[PDB]
RNA sequence: UGGCCAUGGAAGUCGGAAUCCGCUAAGGAGUGUGUAACAACUCACCUGCCGAAUCAACUAGCCCUGAAAAUGGAUGGCGCU
């Protein structure tokens, strides 16, 4: 692939995000597109198929082109799989009421987000990721009569199921 | 702030001399954020990183405290730029992982030298760009199909000379980062006995 | 078309200048205050613009 | 206020060998010598050690307009021993777009012709200031060096050179032309 | 953490409700340079060097800028520091 086209051990990853609406223009004319065997109109079809129901919000895609086919995974991000798992469906028509309904709570879903954690933010035991968990969101942060600024500090479960 | 986070700095310290009886002194200087971020990653369960600040000569009030004598040896050695490695296991295992935990760490123009600089016979990967900044030093770089390619293995920079700005700015041109060694030892304490880091 | 460092040592003469906005005077790039009696050093002021 | 005593000393080295006749102080050395009268500026200048191995330079009952005084008279004294010692010599390189500047002595370093600035065909003649050698330099392209021993004389006849070369009528952030100074050193560095 | 409305673009960046943890020595969901988006340069805190008075905001005196007219022009004049 340097000197005019020659795919040898093609397995490019970049970063994308965008990739849950079809949108107007999909942001795939640039160089990225046309350069590597990846099409625009079958590249918006399986992208669409990976951003298909459940869910249908705005998710982060990371490509794999085995020069013939786009394979799109998901990572998971905090804040993406907390308004996942808030209350669907809210897109378009009717929205505007707004996206912070916020009536989850995160009971016992954030122990399989600590497991599928990729061994990031240089952590030690868990009583400090569940600090940053409780603190990194922004729609309701805590449970319904609650306050996340002196409660999540003291939690006496938890320490050894999430590794 | 100020008094609150010194009392806990104090805390902090006399909390890792209570945990940890052994700490390596090594030099904590031209560094990233990420690569300080890699060492903690390597360094995550057994050792301690910290750095050392004009409130780490509270070492004699540690020796005041009715506890242990001949502390007085890690007192006027706190110069330069200082981390403290706090670590229980090993020493030279701990130093050998120190040594081979060096960075890349892309040079600067006005070091020192720790050996000799040569250039191998590879293009710069680019296009048919100006070749004066690479003829101005008196290295031979011909221009065959569009890269600009050296023809000559050239020693540049020897032991102990200066680095120029534009062998520097080729240098970073060329990714070649020789000048880095990552973190200095200087002083090993092991439980009152203090060692010469050979 | 040139080289940096005496690009860069012109630079220091001729554009890395304060500009009062009173009096419109050069100033050295360290100033918080403006010389000339004319303005009654009026402490107004701005970098000088940098070419494009 | 006034403040009652604002003292300060130089120490000067063995090489050097100053005196004075009242505030007209005299320093001589190596190089040569070099004279300043510091009448009008009002302070006492007492000179003591054995062999004058110090000048003490006092004020006494000045407010702030003259305790800004002090500093640089001995500032003054400490540029004049650099200048007896080490020398002065000022580098400064010819920056152009496309014309060269063509810079030639005439006498020794006295008079010097500037040349081809900006394609001009008005040649610029500069007399320096008397004790003030200028000379072009090896290893190097287009470059000027100021040799003297007083600081005053050399650094003027710099601003003299630098004040010739400039861009009229046109935007100087863009026609970045003329002989400016880059370094500012000693003769010998000892 | 491409966190969040903004799709016409905010991985600090035209803007606004938001606005904390981790490494911790340390980065505020950010002061600018600047972008269809980026990237990159670059500010709280501390260490290596000099070792004792320093910083910030108001406020009152005298002086200065603000403050430009036509015959030559007036603290009364000379002048006065
Ligand atoms: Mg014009
Ligand atoms: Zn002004």
């Amino acid at each position: 692939m340097p000197p005019k086209f020659d795919p040898n051990e093609i397995k490019v990853v970049y970063l994308r995000c965008t990739g849950g609406e079809v949108g107007a223009t999909s942001a795939l004319a640039p160089k990225i597109g046309p350069l590597g065997l990846s099409p625009k109109k079958v590249g918006d079809d399986i992208a669409k198929a990976t951003g298909d129901w459940k869910g249908l919000r705005i998710t982060v895609k990371l490509t794999i082109q085995n020069r013939q086919a786009q394979i799109e995974v998901v990572p998971s991000a905090s804040a993406l799989i907390i308004k996942a798992l808030k209350e669907p469906p809210r897109d378009r028509k009717k929205q505007k009421n707004i996206k912070h309904s916020g009536n989850i709570t995160f009971d016992e879903i954030v122990n399989i987000a600590r497991q599928m954690r990729h061994r990031s933010l240089a952590r030690e035991l868990s009583g400090t990721i569940k600090e940053i968990l409780g603190t990194a969101q922004s729609v309701g942060c805590n449970v319904d009569g609650r306050h996340p600024h002196d409660i999540i500090d003291d939690i006496n479960s938890g320490a050894v199921e999430c590794p | 702030d100020r008094a609150t986070w010194k009392s806990n700095y104090f805390l902090k310290i006399i909390q890792l001399l209570d945990d940890y009886p052994k700490c390596f002194i090594v030099g904590a200087d031209n560094v990233g954020s990420k690569q300080m971020q890699q060492i903690r990653m390597s360094l995550r369960g057994k050792a301690v990183v910290l750095m050392g600040k004009n409130t780490m000569m509270r070492k004699a009030i540690r020796g005041h405290l009715e506890n242990n004598p001949a502390l007085e040896k890690l007192l006027p050695h706190i110069r330069g730029n200082v981390g403290f490695v706090f670590t229980k296991e090993d020493l030279t295992e701990i130093r050998d992982m120190l040594l081979a935990n060096k960075v890349p760490a892309a040079a600067r123009a006005g070091a020192i030298a720790p050996c000799e600089v040569t250039v191998p016979a590879q293009n710069t990967g680019l296009g048919p760009e100006k070749t004066s900044f690479f003829q101005a030093l008196g290295i031979t770089t011909k221009i065959s199909r569009g890269t600009i390619e050296i023809l000559s293995d050239v020693q540049l920079i020897k032991t102990g000379d200066k680095v120029g700005a534009s062998e520097a700015t080729l240098l970073n041109m060329l990714n070649i980062s020789p000048f880095s060694f990552g973190l200095i030892i200087q002083q090993v304490f092991d439980n009152g006995s203090i060692y010469n880091p050979e | 078309i040139i080289e940096p460092s005496l690009r860069q040592l012109a630079q220091k003469y001729n554009c890395d200048k304060m500009i009062c906005r009173k009096c419109y005077a050069r100033l050295h790039p360290r100033a918080v205050n403006c010389r000339k009696k004319k303005c009654g050093h009026t402490n107004n002021l701005r970098p000088k613009k940098k070419v494009k | 206020m006034k403040t009652i005593l604002s003292n300060q000393t130089v120490d000067i080295p063995e090489n050097v060998d100053i005196s004075l006749k009242g505030r007209t102080v005299i320093v001589k050395g190596p190089r040569g010598t070099l004279r300043r009268d510091f009448n009008h500026i009002n302070v006492e200048l007492s000179l003591l050690g054995k062999k004058k191995k110090r000048l003490r330079v006092d004020k006494w009952w000045g407010n702030r307009k003259e305790l800004a005084t002090v500093r640089t008279i001995c500032s003054h004294v400490q540029n004049m021993i650099k200048g007896v010692t080490l020398g002065f010599r000022y580098k400064m390189r010819s920056v152009y777009a496309h014309f060269p500047i063509n810079v030639v002595i005439q006498e020794n370093g006295s008079l010097v012709e500037i040349r081809n600035f900006l394609g001009e065909k008005y040649i610029r003649r500069v007399r320096m200031r008397p004790g003030v050698a200028c000379s072009v330099s090896q290893a190097q392209k287009d470059e000027l060096v100021l040799e003297g021993n007083d600081i005053e004389l050399v650094s003027n006849s710099a601003a003299l050179i630098q004040q010739a070369t400039t861009v009229k009528n046109k935007d100087i952030r863009k026609f970045l032309d003329g002989i400016y100074v880059s370094e500012k050193g000693t003769v010998q560095q000892a």
